[PDB]
């Protein structure tokens, strides 16, 4: 009665919206109808694709006229079993209420009954003991031909639910649907562009529907090319019309769908702002103000960001692929870790050391099939989906299993890892930075010769026994990082200086440390072979040390006014204390 | 496994 | 966040699909852009398409209080989409919407409130704003691509350092109520 909805009557009031192309589909459907057997038609595709569009718009080429004389005089229904169930408290209301809708059908025997997600009937209409499920009683009547439907499922729903049963699957002919190319779905954009025209009271061009779809696909990969274009296009004219003025730029010019695409897909817009390009152009001493030396690692991070928002980058392939390797100590991780802190964006940061065996290298490509926990997906998919934007850390590469090679090899030639789930992740906006100890050893092994050689060559023979060539050669660069120089040195001591005076400020104590004591500690931390950490032991033994005690337990407790300055006699610092 | 049934009541 | 809701009312404006999924790590805010935005209109600083509007919250708890017999809660959830449809001016609010994927079913039965909100969610006549967690949305949510995709994601991202403080001096008059002290802007930040 109420539960069926004559969708040819909701044509003529426009409701429907009108079907576009889709010429061939369409045929299909008709042919399927209209012959003896198999005369149930099943639209299988994807979701958004258009199916249920197809169906509803078939009813709207009725009205129109624009079908065969045979469906000319057809008339399609649309069952809705939430209102089914609704008063079905007593036994016997769903059979009732069913059957009576079929008798229906079969009397006229020119109408068409159209229901979507059909496997959802599969198992309901029978909460127990009764089993009495609406797939069961509709079978015997599919089976003289009398009553024609029309069905509508996915292709794992189909797999999963509808082929168990077989005896609905013989009665209904298959329909394989795709998404259609995208020069058709321009043509449907223009068809349906006046229907959200008129509600957002806006203009569309044909130029920006264009770069709708083109952008959609580049940028948005989680659903199917219609609806997708859709999206962007609806969305465009309620950022429109929510503008404060009245309207002022009625029509949808270019350049401003690329916002709704770049917001949607949440990666950098084309067409930076000013607070962008002066942090990408600053960007080339303010790494250099806290990594010190190592110019061409830092000239290789920055090039491929200005690459890439500037428009000039790789089509499937992410910003940018670095190894870096070298001595210890040096700024390989400091860099990365910086970096992210300069562009204002989330450092994923991922230590090789607990995914060196196969079993935990499953979990970053996708949980493991025993594991029940609802907490599936792996842990790089996840955190790339969270942050698109963002910097990549693999600390310690060379101590993962060399299946996660594998993984980063189909990243850094395609740009894309699926998850066990099915969810696509892209790497295109993400940096990737992975840093390595191949050949440290070398590095600091000293010749059996009255002058020590350079042992960097032979360590990069390691990193290519290691590293696979195809790896390497998909790396857009592999930096090696040199030794600190002593002129670097005393750039790092005024950067663990000022960390001191930081953790100082909290206490309300100053540090002032004269020249000639800063070199003092330079010389005694000094060592090429173990890059600057050992610095940092220097800076606690002579400097914190004598403070701690003071700041616990002496006259440090609050005010500070500390200075710090050589003893040449003794070569020995001398501190004083002020209680202020 | 653990299942929620629906009751009927007669008319 | 005046970001997060120029993105939300911009989706809820939409002619079509016109629900957003308020998506983000637990303690972002994901509730409080939801009711924030009934506590934005009622202080009258917002566009007038959306004054007038009411904000409507589902207790899954009470919609199955007494779901008992067959059909009773198709009957239920039925009749609220009815009252939203007939308005045209509010929206529901559906928080851990992760939830209502499988909320009534039978022995073996399919239907559940994802099937029956799914038609009018495309059709457009009623606005569902929705919020769950990264994990929930990814393992269960997104695992019907039907119900995913009428919905439109919007990621919550963790504030900054001074967009938090801030927060917290927007909310230091209500924490100092209950408490009846003082909080001094050191303390804050
Ligand atoms: N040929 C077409 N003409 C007009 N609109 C179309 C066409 N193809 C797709 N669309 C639009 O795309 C939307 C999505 O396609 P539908 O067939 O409605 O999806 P659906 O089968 O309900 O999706 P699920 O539930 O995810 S399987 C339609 O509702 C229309 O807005
Ligand atoms: N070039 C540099 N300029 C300034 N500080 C540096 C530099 N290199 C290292 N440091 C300091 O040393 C620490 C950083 O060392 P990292 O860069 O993390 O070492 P690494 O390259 O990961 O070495 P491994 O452990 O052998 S891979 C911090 O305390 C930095 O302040
Ligand atoms: N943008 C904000 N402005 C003001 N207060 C906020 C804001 N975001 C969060 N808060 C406060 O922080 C509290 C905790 O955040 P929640 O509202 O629980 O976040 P949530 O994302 O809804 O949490 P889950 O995901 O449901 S566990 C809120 O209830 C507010 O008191
Ligand atoms: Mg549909
Ligand atoms: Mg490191
Ligand atoms: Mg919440």
């Amino acid at each position: 009665e109420n539960f069926t909805t004559n969708l040819n009557q909701l044509a003529r009031v426009g409701g429907i919206d009108p079907l576009i192309g889709r010429e061939k589909e369409l045929e299909r459907a008709i042919q399927v109808l209209c012959r003896r057997r198999k005369n149930n038609p099943l639209l299988v595709g994807e979701s958004g694709v258009g199916k249920t569009a197809i169906a509803e718009g078939l009813a709207w080429r009725i009205v129109q006229g624009d079908v065969p004389e045979v469906m000319a005089d057809c008339t399609i229904y649309s069952l809705d079993i939430g209102s089914l169930l609704a008063g079905t408290k007593y036994r016997g209301d769903f059979e009732k209420r069913f059957k009576a809708l079929l008798k229906q059908l079969e009397q006229d025997t020119n109408s068409i009954l159209f229901i979507d997600e059909i496997h959802t009937i599969i198992g309901a209409g029978a909460a127990s003991g009764g089993q009495v499920d609406a797939a069961n009683l509709i079978k015997p009547l599919l089976s003289s031909g009398k009553i024609r439907v029309i069905g509508s499922t996915t292709y794992q729903e189909f797999s999963n639910i509808f082929e168990k049963d077989r005896a609905l699957a013989r009665r209904f002919q298959k329909i394989d649907i795709t998404e259609p190319s995208i020069e058709e779905t321009v043509q449907i954009i223009n068809g349906l562009k006046p229907k959200y025209e008129a509600h957002h009271d806006v203009r569309y061009t044909a130029k920006a529907v264009r770069a709708a779809v083109e952008l959609a696909v580049k940028y948005i990969n989680d659903r199917h090319l219609p609806d997708k274009a859709i999206d962007v296009i609806d969305e465009a004219g309620a950022r429109a019309r929510l503008m404060p003025v009245s309207k002022r730029k009625k029509t949808v010019n270019v350049a401003d769908i690329e916002s709704v695409v770049a917001r949607i897909a949440r990666i950098p817009e084309k067409s930076v702002s000013q607070s962008d390009r002066d942090t990408l152009k600053n960007l080339g001493d303010r790494l250099k103000m806290l990594v010190f030396g190592q110019d061409k690692a830092i000239e290789a991070l920055t090039e491929a960001i200005k690459m890439a928002r500037a428009g000039l980058g790789h089509e499937h392939k992410p910003v940018g692929s670095f190894l870096f390797a070298g001595p210890t100590g040096v700024g390989k991780t400091e860099v990365t870790v910086q970096l992210s802190k300069a562009l204002g964006i989330e450092l994923l940061r991922f230590d090789m050391s607990e995914y060196m065996e196969r079993h935990t290298v499953s979990r970053l490509i996708g949980a493991p099939p025993g594991y029940v926990g609802f907490d599936q997906g792996g842990l790089l998919t996840d955190a790339v989906i969270k942050h698109p934007h963002a910097v990549l850390l693999l600390d310690e590469i060379e101590k993962a299993h060399p299946d996660v090679f594998n993984i980063l090899l189909q990243v850094m030639d395609n740009g894309t890892l699926t998850d066990n789930n099915g969810r696509k992740a892209d790497f295109r906006n993400v940096v990737l930075v992975m840093t390595t100890n191949a050949g440290v050893r070398e590095t600091e092994r000293k010749s059996i010769g009255l002058i020590h050689q350079d042992n960097s060559t032979d360590a990069m023979e390691e990193i290519k026994k290691i590293f696979t060539p195809e790896f390497r050669n998909r790396l857009d660069n592999i930096i090696w990082f040199d030794h600190l120089s002593t002129d670097v040195i005393h750039q790092v001591v005024d950067k663990f200086i000022v960390e001191l005076q930081v953790q100082l400020d909290q206490k309300g104590v100053s540090l002032e440390v004269s020249q000639e004591a800063r070199n003092w500690l330079a010389e005694k931390g000094y060592d090429r072979a173990m890059g600057a950490r050992p610095m940092a032991r220097v800076i606690q033994d002579n400097l914190k040390k004598p403070l701690a005690n003071e700041l616990l337990f002496g006259s440090l407790v609050d005010g500070g006014q500390v200075t710090v300055a050589l003893d040449k006699e003794k070569n020995e610092l001398t501190y004083g204390f002020q209680s202020a | 496994e653990k299942v929620r049934d629906a009751l009927k009541p007669p008319s």
